[PDB]
């Protein structure tokens, strides 16, 4: 109806902040990668273990190029 | 009186503008462990004024010259952000309180704390002898000064070197207010 | 009036009150006194915490003397050391203030009891008894500019074994020196002497044993062993200009290593020059 | 979804493959998210916030320093997040210099004082 | 004091109107060949007084469109001159009226406001105030070879001015 | 309130933001719903408000004649141009979020309350000393050598499309 696209848009709009924060840290994410840090953060999970997997997997998809 | 209606006064006191009124922002009820924090905050903003009053004072006069102008025009870039941080400050009033904002305006004490001692160093200093008054502010050593004084000299000293690629590749020095040190001879 | 309190409670007013003592305010109950500091908390009070209050204040009294000795030792007749010095001692401060700021947002949830205070201040009561110690032997006998920097170099090697307070003492020698760095690689790499503020090691007169001379005061104490080297390395472009980066790091002697690399030139230039 | 599903799209997105290929990985991934999960210090955006700007200063960058103040308010303004302070810890610990000691600033607080 | 309390966007569409030339609108009322603004009007915002004042401007400028739709009015229902005069004047209504016209679609289908429809038309409302003075002497005047030969003779004064 | 301002600094004035024909805008009184400090920064606001009212009276009453004063007049608006523009955006960014106060609605004029003020007096000599003829390529002149970056920046542009007017007649003439 309309709240169910109210928060469509207000999730847009953070999704669009987010990605602006991202980009000026100079982090190598982009919008499709982000999307999904962002769920997993939302059930409560360490950021200090999920931002070492990241530094991981991109350690390795080099070993592979 | 609630430590809110405080947390709403301060963020005008920041400004000039005042329970808390106008050397010291002296207050006038509540208890002791407020009003003196109040009082060491609400004194950042009389330095404000003190910063304030030059650059107004002195944009009044036609008399300056072309540095008094690019200085008291360079207090105000470094004014626009400090009215900026009072934005992002109001915005949160509708949670922060007295201990929160002393972290939050901590270094904002520091670069009105030079800006506000460096119009007085350089009071009646007009043309060259200004641009050679805030030079002397350089020779400090602290990494954040150091590194903000000398911005305003590349700022304070591009009218000097204007004449002086004006009076060594066309020999035509023009300044009504006799600001350049080659002073010529009708 | 604490007398007509109960216990479990009046300890919720005390907790709030001294959280403002740790910021240089003063405070409802625990008053501080005139000038070191002493302070007074009350004639009747529970003894089971004023033995305890006496635990907190020394981060209180190590902390009104190091915020002093920043809004004194920046005025510009003391050298550009003991500048920098003040500068890099005071985002410490910063941080101190920050973990007063997260203590009153949890106190409001209440979760905040005096037991569990005394054991969230300890970084601060370690960090803020080093710079209150080094801001006590600075002012004591009176040092600017080298013999600034000479302090802040034994210092550090008396803590040896502590490995929380060396990588301290370390961050502020790191950020001391920046500036006497800055006017020795002007005298190794050319000639000029700037030193605004008589602080440097080598001084300059107006035949040529009285130009330059060391200053045996204002010498590192760490550059010691090359006191000589350097005063000869300038020396030597001096009589050749008027004819016609370095880091601080402990235990690595990259930058001693980096002044024998100059004045290993300094001599060639000139030597060939005569000959 | 659930964060067990959700692991294995991140282990599509950073090394491009499909589910079937890429198993290695995932499970090395499952090992440390898992035992690891929940939060070991006490969440505040106020202390990550002033990590951030302290970053931005140090490389002389401070026009973003004073634009991510007003990015960061935004975030307060529309409400969709739940727990900012985690997705801020993480983007500050990818973020990487275009272009030393760290027990003497302000680290956040450990959780062990209280009894979890 | 009872008042209508109309939308916002209702009342651009009715500048527009203003702007068209079109009469007999809810807004600016006009009496006696006079377009003014009406009294009862007011939005959520702006204080009932600022809407009277931003109005009054662009009703200043529906006196230049009125008077002048009024004129070629009077020639259609052998000059030979007001007659081909007109043409040009009426070839440039059709013009301006397009740019308009077409600034309506993009309300029906981007936030669209006061602030923002009067800066997009900033040089048209200049092009429309040099009409106001060149018109005003080819208005107040009675033989056909004064009255023709007075209007021919303004405008290459007129554009000598502007050189 | 602040749709409401942001047409008081447009050239409208209303109920809430009288309008006086000697001193300029300014608030009426002090208002329950809003605070009793705001009283001031408005003020402060509208020092910038009576510039460009004081400043559109003149441009559109054209006054003393002559080109030169004409071609003043068609620059002094381009000048003028970002001001409008950076009054438009204003609304926008409210439009957006509906937490902003005046705070930073001040904030975003920043660079208009430096520059006006001293592209005011060059206003007051022409209209007190009867400036006619090509003497304005001298008045503007000599206050475009002032210090401060923006203005050396603003009266260049004037002074740019002024000597349009003698170039014009300039090769008319040779």
């Amino acid at each position: 109806a309309a709240a169910a696209a109210a928060n469509l848009n207000a999730v847009r709009e953070t999704m669009d902040v987010l990605l602006e924060i991202s980009r000026i840290l100079n982090t190598g994410l982009d919008m499709e990668t982000l999307s999904i840090c962002v769920r997993l953060c939302e059930q409560g999970i360490n950021p200090e273990a999920l931002s070492s997997v990241i530094k991981e997997l991109r350690k390795a998809t080099e070993a592979l190029k | 009186i609630t430590e809110a209606a405080l947390v709403r006064d301060i963020l005008y006191v920041f400004q000039g503008i005042d329970n808390i009124k106008m050397n010291c922002y002296k207050v006038e009820n509540l208890s002791r462990s407020l009003r003196d924090t109040a009082v060491r905050l609400s004194e950042l903003g009389w330095l404000h004024n003190k910063i304030r009053r030059y650059t107004d004072q002195r944009s009044l006069d036609r008399s300056f010259g072309l540095v008094g102008q690019s200085f008291c025009a360079a207090l105000h870039q470094e004014l626009r952000e400090y009215y900026r941080l009072l934005s992002v400050l109001h915005s949160q009033l509708q949670s922060l309180t007295l201990r929160r904002l002393l972290v939050w305006t901590y270094d904002p004490k520091i670069r009105l704390k030079t800006l506000a001692a460096l119009v007085d160093h350089c009071q009646g200093r007009k043309g060259g002898e200004l641009a050679s008054a805030v030079h002397a502010y350089t020779k400090t050593g602290d990494p954040y000064m150091r590194s903000l004084v000398q911005h305003i000299l590349s700022l304070v000293s591009h009218p000097v070197l204007s004449f002086l690629y004006r009076w060594i590749y066309d020999g035509e020095l023009e300044d009504t207010y006799h600001e350049f040190f080659v002073a010529s001879d009708p | 009036l604490p007398g007509t309190l109960p216990l479990a409670s009046q300890e919720s007013a005390v907790v709030e009150d001294l959280l403002y003592v740790l910021v240089g305010v003063d405070g409802r109950y625990v008053s501080a006194q005139p000038l070191s500091r002493t302070f007074l908390v009350d004639p009747n009070l529970d003894l089971s915490i004023r033995e305890l209050v006496h635990r907190i204040l020394p981060v209180a009294a190590s902390y009104s003397a190091v915020t002093r000795f920043i809004e004194e030792k920046s005025s510009f007749e003391y050298g550009q050391v003991n500048h920098a010095l003040a500068a890099a001692m005071r985002t410490l401060v910063k941080e101190h203030l920050i973990l007063v700021s997260q203590l009153e947002q949890l106190h409001r949830q209440g979760l905040l009891s005096l037991q569990k205070l005394w054991f969230y201040i300890q970084p601060a009561m370690r960090t803020m008894d080093i710079l209150a110690s080094l801001a006590t032997s600075v002012d004591k006998g009176e040092c600017l500019g080298g013999s600034t920097l000479s302090l802040l170099h034994d210092r550090s090697f008396s803590y040896t074994g502590d490995s929380q307070a060396q990588e301290l003492c370390l961050y502020l020698t790191k950020a001391a020196s920046a500036p006497y760095f800055e006017v020795l690689e002007k005298w190794i790499y050319r000639g000029i002497i700037h030193d605004p503020y008589s602080e440097f090691m080598v001084e300059e007169h107006e035949y040529w044993d009285q130009r330059y001379t060391i200053v045996q005061q204002q010498i590192p104490s760490f550059l010691q062993k090359m006191a000589d080297k350097i005063l000869s390395t300038g020396k030597y472009l001096n009589v050749v200009r008027e004819c016609g980066e370095i880091i601080y790091t402990l235990k690595e002697r990259a930058y001693v290593e980096q002044i024998e690399k100059a004045f290993n030139y300094a001599s060639k230039v000139l030597l060939d020059f005569l000959m | 979804k659930s964060p067990n599903v959700l692991l294995q799209n991140l282990c599509c997105r950073i090394l491009g493959r499909s589910e079937a290929d890429v198993a290695q990985q995932f499970q090395y991934a499952v090992r440390v998210i898992g035992s690891n999960f929940a939060p070991t210090v006490e969440r505040d955006e106020f202390l990550v916030a002033e990590k951030i700007k302290k970053e931005l200063i140090r490389q002389r960058r401070e026009a973003d320093a004073a634009l991510f103040s007003e990015l960061h308010r935004k975030l307060h303004s529309q409400g969709v997040l739940k727990n900012k302070w985690s997705i801020l810890y993480l983007l500050l610990s990818l973020s990487e210099d275009p272009r030393s000691y760290a027990t003497l600033f302000a680290q956040a607080l450990p959780r062990d004082a209280h009894s979890t | 004091d009872d008042r209508v309390l109309v939308t916002e966007t209702q009342v651009i569409r009715e500048t527009l109107w203003l702007l068209s030339g079109v009469k007999k609108l809810f807004i600016f009322q006009l009496i006696d060949g006079k377009v003014t603004v009406r009294n009862n009007i007011i939005v959520t915002h702006l204080t009932h007084s600022c809407l009277r004042s931003v109005l009054e401007q662009i009703a200043a400028y529906g006196q230049v469109v009125f008077r002048l739709q009024e004129f070629i009015d009077e020639v259609m229902g052998p000059f030979r001159t007001y007659q081909a005069f007109m043409w040009a004047l009426y070839k440039y209504f059709i013009s301006f009226k397009e740019e308009l016209a077409e600034i309506e679609k993009c309300i029906i289908n981007t936030t669209i406001t006061l602030a923002i429809v009067v800066d997009k038309l900033a040089p048209r409302l200049s092009q429309l105030k040099v009409l106001h003075k060149v018109f005003s002497t080819g208005v107040a005047e009675t033989r056909n070879v004064v009255r023709a030969s007075h209007l021919l003779n303004t405008l290459y004064k007129a554009i000598l001015e502007y050189d | 309130m602040i749709h409401e301002l942001l047409l008081a600094l447009s050239g409208y004035p209303g109920s809430i933001f009288t309008w006086n024909k000697r001193s300029g805008l300014q608030v009426s009184q002090d208002f329950p719903f809003l605070h009793p400090s705001e009283t001031s920064v408005l003020n402060r606001l509208c020092r910038l408000g009576t510039d460009y009212i004081r400043f559109t009276e003149f441009i559109e009453q054209y006054t003393l004649h002559g080109i030169y004063l004409r071609a003043f007049c068609t620059g002094l608006d381009s000048v003028l141009q970002p001001y409008r523009q950076a009054l438009l955006d204003l609304e926008q960014e409210f439009l957006g979020d509906p937490h902003l106060s005046i705070s930073h609605v001040n904030y975003f004029l920043d660079q208009f309350q430096l520059l006006f003020p001293s592209v005011m007096v060059v206003v007051e000599q022409i209209k007190s000393q009867k400036i006619h003829g090509c003497q304005i390529l001298e008045t503007v002149y000599k206050h475009s050598c002032g210090g401060l970056p923006p203005v050396r920046s603003a009266l260049e542009k004037i002074l740019a499309v002024c000597h349009g007017v003698m170039y014009k007649q300039l090769s008319a003439w040779m």
